[PDB]
């Protein structure tokens, strides 16, 4: 009850894909110091 | 052949000559209970400079009772007795004599020496263990564990 | 005035910091992210599910 | 059970047979009350050279009840009674016998021994880790933790 | 409960059994104003040696009453009430007692226990500040201020 | 207060008992005459060893009367007054007792205490003055002056 293994047993994790195949190419570096806290886009 | 509380009393009433069973004269009955209460505080008060010895208090709300089972081992009852015949003697304006505490301090050191533990000192931790203890089949002994926390 | 370091995952960027606020040995590490969020269309998603 | 307050003072007067039922005399109520203020007086001055030891004081603006609980552990009760003892017989002008002293030295030295530390020296603060220690940056572990100043921003200076 | 004044007279007769609640005989007044008297001066001489402990001298020119508050702490009453005794029993043609005498020294010992200081010696102000720490060249932090 | 002259003899024979309340026993005037006078003396002859302490002395024929102002400071009272009956206890040939005497020694040494002044040394006068002083134009001394 003394000596203790330094490597921690494994958990639990969930998976990413709703990340991934959402739009991150309009929408990158776009709010910056100089244009506040919105930003807004055309429409057709 | 079972110690009880008020057996002890009269052990230190009848070593100094007090109530002797045939002393044409007796105590009265308020004084051994005083004592009971005198034996109960003091063997308290033993639980940290001599330490435990398998005493058995009272109950958690009951008044001690000189007819109450104490469970001291017969081997500790003249150390005891003489503890305490010294702890109260003063009460009936008396003073002891040099026989007297000769033979407390050799009832004492007597229980004292059952009692006594001399602990060794462990590794301190950062040691190392050398190669002569082959440390390769486990993967951590390398160094002494030291002192469990 | 105060140590920090950045930690990537997935390809976010998080920020740590460490400060010792409290003379109790009571250390703190805190991590912050921010994100932004936007709808283009509303017309083009949505939930499904399966019909009898 | 509850160690009471005033049965301390009954204690010290019956084993220097001052008021017990051996020496066949009576309580005086007269001297109970000064007994008692010595007492709370005796353990206000012990709270700075001992440490405290769980004394319950008498909370608002009144006199102490004899029968009131102290609120003292069991195991100090032969301590502070004989203290008291000590510290009250010369108001009947008496001297002690050295068998009292005797029993008053060992349960103070009981006592004493049960509150006992012994502090620890920690490292200086400008001494340094080993590098077996393998200290990194962004932490503090090139040198041990000192004292902190605990003085930062506008108000140090 | 403040500890006015006159209690510790009180006390200290009481230790050695001049006077108290149980005693037929009783002793005059008069006592007990030179007794605060003294008390005031003892004060007074205190504020040298052992040092300040609190004590509220009475201000303006009336002399100390036996009912004012002295403003000490409880845990020093002990302390205060045995020195007044050691200081007085001259007047009564009486003489201490061992006992008395430990009980005394013990009781100052725990009331001089609390005052103590310990002072830290400081930098010398020449001596020389390490490299290492850092210092600006225009500003004289190449040495230890010393003192002031 | 003013601390007149009277009140420090009538101290030191109330001290030990020789004119006091609780010996029911009144003061005689020539005795005050000779605590004032023996009080005087002390003080004169206090102005060598022990020092000054702006004790105010009679003008011309002195005189000194009971009521006259003394100038002392409330603290030195017991001082003097335990002095004051060491010196004149010969009078009515009296042993001081032990007590007393610890007492009395006991409040000289904070009366010492109080007016000990440590005269700290100086350079001898030719000793140098390095080169960091910059005795150039910071400062024209080549070596201490150091005498005074």
């Amino acid at each position: 009850s003394q000596i203790v293994l330094k490597k921690f047993l494994p958990g639990f994790m969930s998976d990413l894909v709703l990340a991934k195949t959402v739009d991150r190419q309009l929408l990158a570096g776009e709010i910056n110091s100089s244009t506040g806290d919105s930003v807004s886009f055309k429409r057709p | 052949t079972v110690l009880t509380k008020g057996e002890i009393v009269l052990f230190a009433l009848r070593k100094f000559a007090i109530a002797s069973n045939a002393s044409l004269t007796d105590v009265e009955p308020q004084s051994i209970e005083d004592g009971v209460n005198d034996l109960e505080d003091m063997m308290s008060e033993w639980m940290i400079n001599p330490g435990d010895i398998g005493y058995a208090f009272a109950t958690g709300d009951e008044q001690p009772l000189p007819d109450d089972e104490s469970g001291l081992p017969r081997k500790y009852k003249h150390a005891v007795g003489y503890q305490l015949l010294l702890r109260m003697l003063s009460d009936y304006s008396l003073e002891p004599t040099p026989q007297v505490l000769s033979n407390a301090q050799r009832s004492y050191d007597a229980l004292m020496t059952d009692t006594l533990v001399v602990p060794s000192m462990r590794r301190r931790g950062d040691f190392p263990v050398g190669q002569g203890n082959k440390y390769d089949v486990f993967t951590s002994d390398r160094y002494y564990p030291g002192d469990l926390p | 005035s105060i140590d920090s370091a950045v930690a990537t995952y997935e390809g976010f960027s998080i920020r740590v910091h460490k400060y010792a606020d409290g003379d109790a040995n009571v250390q703190k590490m805190r991590f912050d992210l921010l994100p932004a969020y936007v709808c283009f269309n509303p017309h083009m998603g949505g939930q499904f599910f399966g019909n009898p």
